[PDB]
Formats: C-alpha cells, structure tokens, sequence
C-alpha cells in the first residue's frame, strides 16, 4: 500500500483509489505528440514514477526504461547510440537493443556472461492522431482503444493539442475535471464572452442517486468510465443567490456546450461539445510521480479534407488553444494546485465534505477502484521485491 | 404526511440489521434494530452524502461506509471522526408487532432538562 | 504528540513544553496591528500552523479558518465577498457568514441538504492597544488580561510596535528573551552606548534556587508566569576574565533599565524599564508553525494626551525602533536562529548542558508545563480524529 | 543502524559497508591545505556529520567540536577568542581551551560550578605533505601511515593538490575511482590525447577470481587496502564492437600508465604512475555528510632539491592541474552524480546487476566491512545515546 | 571528616535525601534497601538535583534529561551523563548514618 | 560426461559443495535431504558464488543480496533475481556422486 493502512481501512468504497497515489499500472497513457520525437533522437521524460528513453527508429517509436541494469545511471546522462539499433550506456559501455531490451553487447568486456543474459525493461508505444502512447505495464498490451474516450480514434477525427507539467497529483487534475459544479470557477472566462457561450454556475440537482450518472461497464471496447448526468434532471443555475438575494448570474450565450461529460479509466475526461458545439475535447491528467502529471489536452473537429484540416489548424492556433486550452482551462491548474494541501498528507481523502453533485466524483472513485488494472507501487519503481 | 409511518413488521428485521425509509418529498430515514429494541435517525450521514443504511452497525453505533465515521443510534451523536455534526432522531414504536417511525424528528423541546 | 515518545519520557519536569512544538492552544495571540486591517480587506496569516482569514467588517473583526469545508482549499486563494456579512469560495461557491461561519448558502446548488447544516471554525478576536488579538481555542475565551503581562493593558499605557516574522520555534525565542546570560550578546548595540545604558555582561548568583526567582500563580486575573530576580541576590557582572585577566567590561551608563524580567504564558516577555528608564517593553513570541514565530515587539510609555501621544510617536520611529527594537534586539533574531539546528530534532531538549542562570528558564519550563490551557497538535490542524 | 535492518540481513558480504553511509570513525582524513589556515584564524568545515573548527596557534593546529556545549550553537557564527590560547561564546560566553577543549571561564558567571567540569570534544590534527589531516575519532589516534597509501610519506615526495566538494555519497566515489571498467569515460579525456596516453576501454579477464585483486591485510604500519591485478592475466580492450562491427578504438599513445591501481582504508586511491611516468596519484574521497564528499586530490613526484620542487610546482600550474586533475577527473565528478539516485533509497545496494570487473569492488566492500575501525552514526553527531 | 547526616530510619527504603554543606557543594545519600550510598547532588550534566530524581535499584535518574549514576561507583548510567558522579563512602554506626567528608 | 563430485557421506543434509571445472565455469552442488541438486555456481543477478550462500530446504539463498533460487528447478525463489539458473544432471551411483558435464 502506499497509503497508512488505518486510512485506507476507513475508505470502504474507493480504498483502492486511495492507494493509487502513483497511478494505476497496465494502462496506456499520451506523453507527448508524435512531432515532438524525431528520428534517431532519444527523448526523456518520466511516467508513473520511472525514467523512460524513448526513440525513433526507421518511423518506429522504441521505449526503454532509462536506468542501465549495472548501476542504476541513467543511460541519458550522455547518450551514445553507436549503431541505428542500440543505446551504449556511457559509463561502462553496456549495450541494449531498442526493441527487445536485451543485453547484446558490453564495450568494456566482449567476454562477459553477463552478455545475452540480462534484459532492460521494454515498453510499448503506439501513436495514434498524433499523439504518443505508452503502455506503462507488462506482458502484450490491450488495444489502445480500451484506454481511450469514444470517438476519440474516429477516423475522421482531426486531434490537436498541448501539453505540459502540472504541480498537484493526478486524482485531483480528475476530479476538477469531472466535477460538474466547479464550472463556478469558469464564469469570468474570456471563452464565456468571446465565443457567446451559454454556462451556468452550477445545478440543482434532480431523481434518484442512480439517475445522476451513467456507470460504463458494459463497453464492447472494454472502456470503463462514467458519464454525468446531472442536467438531465436537475435545473442549471443561471442566478446565484445569497440570503435570497441575486449576488452572480451565469452566461446567457446562444452556444450550447458541455452536455455531454464523461471519465475513463485510466483518467482521461471527454467533454461534449467544447469548446464549440462543433467540436470535442478529450484530455488527459497522466501520473508523472506523486506530486505531478501530465496536463495533456486535445481538441477534436471532425475534417474530411486537407483543406479542412488546415481551416481547423489555423483556428486554434488562433482561438481554441489560447481561448479555449489556455483562456478556460487555466484557471483549471491553479485550482488543482490548491487542493494539494489538504490531500498531501492522505487526510483529505477521510476530512471531506461532499455534497449533491460530488455523487459523478464518488461512481468515478468506486469505478477506478474496481476495474483498474493495477496499483502502481514505488517498488515497481526501484525494483519488485519478494520472499 | 403522517405523525407516524408504518415500516415493516418487527419480526421482518433481524437483530444489528438496518433498514432505510424512503419518503415523498423528504430525506430518507434509517431504522435501526438494537438487540429487541428500534432505532431511527437520518439516513444522510451528517458529514457527507453517504447512505448510512449501507453503513456497518455495531451494536448501538452506526458507521458511515464513506469516511468511517460514526454515530450513536439511540442519541444520534458522533461516535467517531470526521462526524462532528449530530443526526436528527425520530421515535419509533411497535404496535401490533409492527414497526412505525415518526415523521417528525425529536427536538430538546420540552423534555428532561439539562 | 508532536514529540518522540522515549524523549519526552526522559523529561520528567516539562515534558508537555517540550511536547509543545506548535504552541498551546486555548490561550490568545496578537497577529498583527489594528492599522494594518482595513475595512472589507481579508487578511491571511497562519497562527499554530492554521490557515486564518481575518476581515474588518462595519469596523469590527471577524476570524474564520482559511479553509473551505468541501475540499479543503484556501479561500484566500481568490477571495469573494460577495455580501458583506459573508464570504464565497471561488471553487464551486460554497458561502459562510464571517459572524458565525455558518455554510448560509452554496450558488452552485441552492437545494442543497449542507446548507445551514455545516459550520466552518471561527475564533474569537478582540483589538486592543492597537495590536489585533486572536483566541486560538475552544469555547467561550476568557479575559484578554488573563494573557497579557501586567500593565499592558493600563489606560494611559501607550502603545507601539513593529512585528515581523523569525525561523525559528517559539520557544527557542522566548527562552532567548527571558535568559538572565544572553544579555552578554547585547554588550556592543548602539543602544547601550547612544542611550548612556548601564548594561553589566552577566550576573553571579546568590542565594538558593527558590530566591532566583518568583513564580507567579496567584495572580487575581489568572495570569502565570515568572519574574527573575537573579539581580536580587546576584552579583551583576562587570569586569568579564579569562584566567583571571580582565578582557571585556561591561556598559557604565547612568539609565538603570531591565530591573526586573518578566515571561507569562502564552509566551510574552516584559522588561521593565526599557529601553529607556520611563518605558516598557512587551514582547510575544507567537507560533505560527513548528519552525516559525511572530515576533511581536511592543514598547508602552503612559501618555495622558494626544499631545504626548503624537510626541512619543515621533519619538518612536526617530529613535525607538530603530535604535532599540532594530539597534538592540536584532541580535536576538539570530541568536534565536542559532539554536535551531541543535533543537531541530528534538535532541537538544536532552543533550543541552545548563549553568546556574538557566534556573529562570527551568521555572519557565515547569510554569508552562502545569499551567498551559493545551497543547496545539497536528491533528488540531487537519482534523480531530477519534475512534469508537 | 543507518540503514534499514531489511536490507543490511541481505547484505551478508558487506552489510557494515553499507551501513557505514556517514563514513568509517577512528581515521585520519585530510579536510584542507596547510596554506589554507593561518597564524589566528579559526576555520570552519564538517566532516563525517561534525561541525568541527581548526586553528593554528604559534604555528600548531589544534581542533574543537564547533557546538557549544551550553544551547549548541556553533561557535563561529561569531567568533570571540579573546585570548591566543581560548575561544569564547558568542551566546552566554563559555570559555574553551583550544588545548584540551577544557571549560576554563564562563565570563557571564565567573563563580559556576560548571568551570572546570565540562569539555568540548577536540580531535588530534597533524600537517603532512602540506596537507591537513584530522582524527575523527576517539582516544590515541594511530600513526597517519596507517591511514595513507604506500609512499605518500616518503621523504622526498612533494605533493600538490586540489580539493572541493562534490555532491555524491564518499562510498560511489570511492568505487568509481576503483572502477577498472570505468576507464571507458575517460576515452575523450584531453589527457590522453595532449600526453599521448595509452588507454583501452576496458578488460577481459583472465585466470581466476583470487587473481584480479591482491588483498593487502596488513602492511609495516597496519595498512588495509586492495590492489586491482585485472590486468595481470587479462586481455586489454581496443576496439569496441556492437554485433561484430568496430564502432570504437581505445587510445594507441605511447606512455603506459597506472601500472597499479590500490583502494586503501579509509578511502584513499592511488595510482601509480599518474598522469605521466614519473608521477603518482593519490585522492581521498572525504564524507562530509551522507550526500556529500571532499574530493581532495594529490599529484606526487620525488624531488630532490628546491630547484626541482620549483619546477615541479610550475608544471604543476601549468600543466597536471588542467589537464590532469581536472581534463581527466571532472568526467569521474559527473559519473559519481549519476550514481546517488539509485543508491539514494539504498536499494541499489540489492538491485545492482555486476559483472566480471566488479571483483575489485567486491574485494574493496568486504576488506573495508571487515577492517573498518568503526560506523558512524547519526548518534555520533548529536551525541551518542545508551538508556 | 566524616560527618553526622541523619538516623537510618529518618529515611524510608528507596527514598533520597539531600545534605546541604556550608560553603561546599550540596551530596545526595540514597537509601537503597537497607544500604546507604552518597554522591554529588548535582547532577554532572547540569544544574539538576540528584535527590529530585528516580532510585532504581542502585541507579539515579536525573530528573532534567533522563540522565542516570550508579550511586555506588558513581560512573554514567544513562545518557546524556558522561561526567562521573563523585562518590562518599558512607557509614552506618549504632542506626546513624555518617557520610565521608572527601570523595573516594 | 559426468564428473566425480564426492561420496554422498562427505555432505551433510542441507549442505553445498563448489564444483570446479578445468577452462569451465564452477557448479554448486547441493543436498536436499537424501537426494541431490545441481546448477551454476554463479549467481545469475551478479558474479556472487551460491555456494557460500544458504540452503533452506531446496532454496538457495545469495550471499551478495538475497536474492534465491530453488536448487531443484533453477527458478528464481527471491527478488532481485529474475533469470533462471542452469541446471545439471545429477547421478548417485556405488555411493559417490557424480554431475552432468552439459546442463540439461
Ligand atoms: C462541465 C462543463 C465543462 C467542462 C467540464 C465539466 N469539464 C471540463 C474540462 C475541460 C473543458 C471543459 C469542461
Ligand atoms: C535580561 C535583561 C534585559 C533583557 C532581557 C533579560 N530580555 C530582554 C529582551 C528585550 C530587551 C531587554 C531584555
Ligand atoms: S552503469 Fe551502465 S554500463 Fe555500468
Ligand atoms: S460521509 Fe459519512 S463519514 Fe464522511
Ligand atoms: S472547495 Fe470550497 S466550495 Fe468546493
Ligand atoms: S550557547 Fe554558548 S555560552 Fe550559551
Ligand atoms: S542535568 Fe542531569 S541528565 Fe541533564
Ligand atoms: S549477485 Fe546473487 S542476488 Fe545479486
Ligand atoms: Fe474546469
Ligand atoms: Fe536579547
Ligand atoms: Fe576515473
């Protein structure tokens, strides 16, 4: 476990979830966008709490745990590929294969047993719109589909994106997200005015517990994940009020978006529609170690032609991405940085307070913790230990 | 509504089981069956949105399956954190062997003093 | 239990002091100054390690804990006074009054079954003096005199300060304060000599330990505390040697000053008369977590007008402040500070090797120990726990 | 005690090794240059975990602990001798001898009873070689010879050096210096070039285990060290291949160098001859604290009078500092860095993947677990503890 | 030279008492049992009272910092002590206890 | 193909015998009781010989990090160890024990 076992045993509908504090483990996961990696030029990054080299050979994406199996370094210190399909560590010149992981060669001693005998960990990767997929777990992994939202690998779906490093821990970055009243923190968004959007405050919610989401467990691609459903029976807040009297009103645009949320494991949100009734927005909150994730966001616009794809292109770069992606999702980061404090020392997690609308987070926490697919631990990061 | 509302018959409910009330127009209640005696309070835990039906009773103390944290049945008052806000009692009463609960909860309106 | 089980065992006459790394709770605290609290202007400060919101409202204080109810985020991050008697979180706008800190209403779900069934703390606060004072407990307070040094409170005792933040525990600064011997680092300050101060270098110790000095504990407004009278029986130091050669004197000015220390809890320090022979200096050392502390400095010279009023206030920030609350104590900000490594881990309160003058400080230590209203815990800070 | 207990019972080799992360008590170690202190002015520096404060006094060191005895403030945050032969409290004025640490005079209270019954721990310091070494231990110390490599001493051997702090742990200093495989980072070296070294990448061993290392238990003056013979039967490396194909070349110069590589307790390396013929090299890798190290480096050569002692002390400058000391180390600073984080949860001492080359730093890791002359400990540096 | 403390039953088993002597540092005689034993009241580590402390068997705890002395070797016990205790033999004649006027 | 190891009643139960091989690497043989295992010296997670490690039961346990083996199977018992280790024929025959020159 990597939480204290006295609160992991007070939390009897998501403990599971609790003790994710690492992300969950045989899972596929965006890291960056196929543009960001050219061949033959090695790139770093961390994922679930382990260093990573990925590469580019012929086309091919190549992933190898960055920590040689000698002495722990890591091989990106100083990189020296010395053939098109290897990587010699710089220190004493062990050599690994990019797709197997194997260890072929060692420099400093020809003779060695150790020669053929040992293997550095070796994860998939697949890119798919553009984007950089890993598969952070062992044995062949699953379609890509199971870990993605629907709609997602739509062929004619045209996906543009950013990403970037995010101070606070995954679970909070997903919860903000599939939270359906923390809209309140959006309604002076330059998006709001800019694009005549209509957003309310919040909602009063409406029927039974059940009736307010949509648990996925039935999904012929395997996804798991949950849709909210709170407008479907609540009333939408467009005037809020303190005392009885009006204090705040919402948006009252002519474009009508977001009616559609939804949260797959392994934590990636969808929203439909958004930024425009047109358009889609899929974003993922990917566990980088305890403290941190990936906030990687992507726009998605149906385009059946180049020309199309080029009008899509030029608009966000344009609008969407600093409108939309910057201008709506900002306020996003530092909301989750201030829920930090309170979760840091795991307290938060037993202290809360919900309410009505926090019933979307709570199908989402027992979701997560009955079909994820592993727990990732820091053992997994030094190295599995067994008597 | 109704002064009192007819839950079940007492035999339907066994020792340390509960039971919740749904009502029209109102919050749900739980019934409690300490031993040969009935219980009942709010269902909602006072400290979130747990139902405290699906919670575990050990002997008079009902705990929340959300947080653990936990209440007397009989008092209605925290037994173990994070609880900190009292749950609202109604009486219950067994005529003909059947089980009814207030629909009104109890208030410290004229009862023993303190 | 802030403190290793098997330390605090070993210390058998203030084992609660020792234990109380984040301060005692129940007691109250100055924060800030009056003046530095403007009307419809929340302030932040972080008083025993909790987050705190203190605002102004129709001239009164309010005082609500810096932390909402739902997911445990600081109001203050972006504060929303959307009504004057109450404030709203800026994450899904939950709304609690500032007079009781009762949740009165939630814009994003106004059906909402927490409404008016959930409350947010709130502690008392009273200003006086000029200086913003914070209850930091449970219940009804008792009176403010209870935990303030005497005369502090007089009604023409005028008084002036600065305060500032210091890293280092509290109790590390009110140790340093109320030490017979550190008097020794003041010896070259601008003060002693640009106010003609008589300042010995230490004091040689006479009569037995009770003598040394008087434990306060029958006070008629509750207050306890300590004086020293280590000068009552003591020969002050005026000539310091090695092997008996002469190497450092002491100050040989005509003002007497420092007849007689004072430390009550809280932890406030009074010197009395300083810095000059008509004045007195009252200064707290209040915990804001277990590495840091408000050092709250004030000087009091009666005034019975506006005239002396405003004289004394020219007075203080000439020559005051920066000659004594800058000229003099800011050695004490680092003496303070070099304590901490060897207290840091707790070791200190064992290993530390005491002489003759400490028996004030020892005094301290059981005082606070006996008398303290209770010890401020992490658990304060996150949330009680209790199990059935 | 240092280390979890879970990890040293697996650990059946070397466990005190490990244990020892603060250094080895009860050895001389240099901190500093002779030059480096003067005539009355007190220096500061901290070794194995101790603030220690050295001075020279009628031309003699002398070293005291630098933490009052009274509310453990280091002395020297302002320092007061008021006499040649004490040092005074800046806090309370407690007065020590620099002599024997004695409590002689307590100016704030000349009549204590404490005068005369407390002292401030000292350790014996000795110059050599223009060098200045510290016993950081307990009772009579040792000859320094013991704690020196073969020929430091010798009459006519002039040293000169350079010392700094390095962040790394002393233990992966000392075994990347011993390293005989490590050798292939210092293929690019300006050193090998500009001084026409001959250097392979690395060894292929030959003959048996007890061949690689000569074990020396016992010396004239109770030395303990090792000495790396992997290249007594084995077979130098030139040429690196990867599947067959030469994909680098080891250094063809002509000067043969480091003939014999020795690792000596407490932790000092010496290789001979180094960088050029007619020279030797012996560095300490001094703990400082558990992260941290003094890399104190020295060049020796035999000079006979002052006229060759001048110019050895040009070329010096001129020449071995730059190219040598620092061209051909500073690869070895970055490689040490590169170790800590597997080390850092010391779990690298299980993980670790060896091989055939290793055998010296096995041979190093057990004569240093068995004929250490004590563990610190924590407890040393706050004060030791028995209930 | 020996001195007159007190009637051996002026002191109840396992209790301490403290000697106050003009001029010179205060002793402590400990009542371990039925046997008498005498050191230095102050505690060598501080300014502490011995005679405040805990008897264990022949062990006196420090009241301060848990420090601790055999009182009849005097030697460190417990730390933070490191300073030995100076010890007085005592004397038990007629049922008056006499301590030493000197160590040893 | 077989090398003459020992006599069985040259090893006690639960005890291990280092094989040496003129230009070969060395094997461990190991007694489990009654019968006979036998597999690399060398550890596979390093360059630690296993037969001054520690038998329990059928397992052996390394004396560099812990890491183990069962003698039986040559299968990885204990972490850090991942890679199989080979195993050799083992045959007792007049009461001497013999071992496979190749692993099986
Ligand atoms: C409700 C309404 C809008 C959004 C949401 C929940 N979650 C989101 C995440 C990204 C962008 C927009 C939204
Ligand atoms: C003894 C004598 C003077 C002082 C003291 C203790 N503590 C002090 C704190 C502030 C200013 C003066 C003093
Ligand atoms: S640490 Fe990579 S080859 Fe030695
Ligand atoms: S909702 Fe019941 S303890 Fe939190
Ligand atoms: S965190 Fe304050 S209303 Fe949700
Ligand atoms: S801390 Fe050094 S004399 Fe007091
Ligand atoms: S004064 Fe006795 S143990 Fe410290
Ligand atoms: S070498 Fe055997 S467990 Fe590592
Ligand atoms: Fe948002
Ligand atoms: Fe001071
Ligand atoms: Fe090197």
């Amino acid at each position: 476990a990597n939480v204290d076992e006295a609160i992991l045993k007070r939390v009897k509908g998501w403990a599971p979830y609790v003790d994710a504090k690492l992300g969950f483990r045989n899972h596929w996961y965006p890291v960056m966008f196929s543009k960001e990696i050219n061949e033959g030029e090695p790139k770093t990054l961390k994922l679930l709490g382990e260093n990573l080299l990925v590469n580019r050979i012929d086309g091919k994406l190549y992933c190898l745990k960055d920590r040689c199996l000698h002495r722990g370094v890591q091989l990106s210190v100083k990189v020296e590929c010395k053939t098109k399909s290897t990587i010699t560590c710089w220190y004493h010149a062990w050599t690994y294969r990019w797709e197997d992981g194997v260890l072929c060669d060692i420099l400093t001693n020809p003779t060695s047993a150790q020669i053929g005998r040992q293997k550095l960990k070796t994860y998939p990767v697949q890119e798919a719109k553009g984007c950089v997929f890993i598969y952070l777990g062992d044995g062949d992994p699953p379609p890509l589909a199971r870990d993605t939202p629907p709609n997602f690998l739509d062929d004619d779906m045209e996906i543009l994106g950013k990403n970037q490093i995010i101070k606070s821990n995954w679970r909070l970055a997903v919860e903000n997200g599939f939270d359906p009243s923390h809209i309140y923190i959006h309604k002076d968004s330059i998006l709001v005015k800019d694009n005549d959007l209509a957003l309310p405050l919040g909602f009063a919610p409406g029927g039974d517990r059940k009736q307010q989401t949509r648990v996925v467990d039935d999904d012929v691609v395997g996804r798991k994940g949950v849709y909210d459903l709170i407008g479907e029976h609540g009333v939408p807040v467009f005037e809020g009020t303190i005392g009885g009297e009006v204090v705040r009103e919402g948006a009252y645009g002519e474009k009508i978006v977001a009616n559609d949320v939804s949260i797959w494991l392994p934590g990636v949100l969808k929203v439909n529609p958004f930024p425009n009734p047109d358009m889609m927005q899929f974003e993922w909150y990917v566990p980088i170690d305890e403290n941190t994730h990936y906030y990687f966001q992507t726009l998605g616009k149906p385009c059946a032609n180049d020309e199309e794809r080029k009008k899509y292109e030029q608009e966000f770069e344009s609008k969407w991405k600093p409108m939309a992606l910057e201008g709506f999702n900002n306020d996003d980061i530092w909301a989750r940085e201030a829920m930090v404090d309170f979760y840091a020392d795991d307290k938060g997690w037993v202290n809360e307070i919900l309410f009505e609308s926090d019933e979307a987070i709570v199908a989402w926490r027992k979701l997560a913790s009955e079909h994820n697919q592993g727990i990732q631990t820091q053992a997994h990061v030094s190295g599995l230990e067994h008597h | 509504n109704q002064i009192w509302l007819k839950v079940c018959a007492a035999s339907d409910m066994q020792p340390g089981t509960i039971r919740r009330v749904n009502r029209v127009g109102a919050a749900p209640l739980a019934v409690y069956r300490v031993g040969d005696q009935f219980y009942a309070t709010e269902d909602t835990c006072t400290h979130g949105i747990a139902s405290l039906s699906e919670g575990t009773l050990d002997g008079d103390v009902i705990e929340c399956p959300f947080h653990g944290g936990a209440f007397n049945v009989c008092t209605g008052m925290p037994a173990s954190s994070p609880c900190t806000v009292p749950l609202g009692v109604f009486e219950v009463e067994v005529k003909e062997g059947e089980v009814y609960v207030a629909g009104e909860k109890k208030l410290e309106h004229h009862h023993h003093h303190h």
